[PDB]
């Protein structure tokens, strides 16, 4: 009823859909959009399944041509999703891309054999690579935004909505996307005085998904790389081989990087954050997990190939979830780790 | 303490801070801090209004501020130029039909 409501207003927004589109469902929504499930007829093909995706119309022009761009220049290869058209009245943009039938990460999540873990990080990486070899930082890098379908073996990333261009990006929109402090004897202390509580904020990109961001991300680095997408990668491998989705659950940024120092341990996240210029104290250290103990007591050792996860498994993930976005593995590496053997 | 400004955390907490102690520190205070819990079933996690870019503004409620003098202006100008000149690069591959007349 109130997807009806806001199917009904979707046609009224862009009513040029109304004469190629029959809107049957809602299936996706985020911050930035809605995604809809749409039946279309092709010129010189069959009947299409379309996925309609409904950008807020508080975007700015330049952020939705980015948008497009990065799903025209990087997009319909390699696992990224491509566009077919994109329909426009005033400030209401709807993007039509094809529709890939996908299960649903929680639901799969502890039906799933360790081979098809692979195969669906190894489909990952390759998407990843593609992107970061345009300099597209996706951002928000998430299971609901990397379509699965297992049957098909088929995969796509989706979701350019809040990218960012590194600085020698080839997707050319994307480098237009949107009381002087004294120092105080309280760094590296648990102290407070009035010189650090008056000053500014410190302001750096943070747009995601809460349980996915960096802990650069997390703690306001404003020199942010693809490693952070890479990062994000490693929290999907973390929830396929500990069977938890999500696996991180925080309201804030600083509760979601206290989780990620009772993973990856207090001392080794304070000592990575010092690499890119942020001093982080803990009340109480907590020690690293061993990556296999955690996960195989978290997912229970089973059937699946799962009694037998082999070392490479863990040691990528060790590398995704590195500390230090400097040495953090990269996609096109990835594609070259031996958890990856006999697959090219 | 709070009237000057001036203390230690309460435990327990994290603290961060830019290294050059240019920027104002922020603090995690809670009552417990994160612990995994093994023992919940999984999948689930062992842990277990807004502004518009067009306009440049603030807004209490979202349809509300579409339907402002500023927004409305922005939605029917020339600003979508950019968004257009991609479109025109794109095929159109639908069949569309006639509207329907009753
Ligand atoms: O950009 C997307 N975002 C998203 C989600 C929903 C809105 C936030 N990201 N889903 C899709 C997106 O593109 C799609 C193309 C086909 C299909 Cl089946 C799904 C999607
Ligand atoms: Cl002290
Ligand atoms: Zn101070
Ligand atoms: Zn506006």
């Amino acid at each position: 009823a109130g997807v009806k409501k806001d199917i009904e207003k979707l046609y009224e927004a862009v009513p040029q859909l109304s004469n190629v589109f029959k809107i049957e469902d809602k299936i996706g929504e985020g911050t930035f959009s809605s995604v809809y499930l749409a039946t279309a007829q092709l010129q010189v093909g069959p009947e299409e399944k379309i996925a309609l995706k409904h950008l807020i119309p508080t975007s700015h022009p330049i952020r939705i041509a980015a948008e497009l761009q990065c799903l025209t220049v990087a997009g319909g290869q390699d696992n990224v999703m491509g566009v077919k058209y994109c329909f426009r009245k005033n400030d209401h943009v709807v993007i039509a891309m094809p529709y890939l039938e996908h299960e649903s990460f929680l639901d799969i999540l502890n039906s799933l054999s360790f081979q098809e873990v692979r195969e669906y990080m190894l489909n990952l990486f390759k998407a990843l690579k593609r992107i970061h070899q345009f300099g597209i930082v996706h951002r928000d890098v998430k299971p609901s935004n990397f379509l699965y379908n297992r049957r098909l073996k088929k995969y796509a990333l989706v979701d350019f909505g809040l990218a960012q261009g590194t600085h020698d990006t080839k997707i050319e929109l994307l480098k237009f996307v949107q009381p002087a402090s004294l120092t105080c004897d309280c760094y590296a202390t648990d102290k407070v005085c009035s010189i650090c509580l008056s000053r500014r904020q410190q302001v750096a990109p943070r747009a995601g998904t809460p349980g996915f961001r960096a802990p650069e991300v997390l703690t306001k680095c404003p020199n942010q790389t693809t490693a952070i997408d890479m990062w994000s990668a490693g929290v999907i491998f973390l929830s396929l081989l500990s069977g938890r989705y999500p696996f991180y659950k925080a309201s804030d940024d600083l509760t979601a990087l206290a989780q990620i120092m009772t993973i990856r341990g207090s001392r080794e996240t304070i000592q990575a954050a010092k690499t890119f210029g942020k001093s982080i104290l803990c009340s109480k250290e907590v020690p690293a997990q061993d990556l296999r103990k955690l996960c195989e007591r978290l997912r229970g050792a089973g059937a699946g190939g799962w009694n037998e996860v082999p070392d490479e498994a863990y040691d990528l993930l060790d590398k995704l979830l590195d500390l230090n976005p400097a040495s953090r593995i990269t996609a096109e590496e990835a594609l070259l780790h031996p958890f990856f053997k006999d697959m090219s | 303490g709070p009237g000057t400004r001036t203390g230690r955390l309460k435990k327990p907490f994290v603290k961060v801070e830019d290294m050059s102690q240019l920027y104002r520190p922020f603090y995690l205070q809670l009552t417990n801090m994160p612990f995994i819990n093994y023992s919940i079933q999984k999948p689930c996690s062992p842990f277990d209004k807004g502004y518009c870019e067009c306009c440049l503004q603030k807004y209490e409620d979202l349809e509300t501020h579409l339907l402002s003098e500023q927004h409305r202006n922005f939605a029917q100008s020339n600003q979508y130029q950019v968004v257009d000149d991609i479109v025109s690069k794109l095929v159109f591959d639908f069949v569309e039909y006639e509207k329907d007349t009753p």
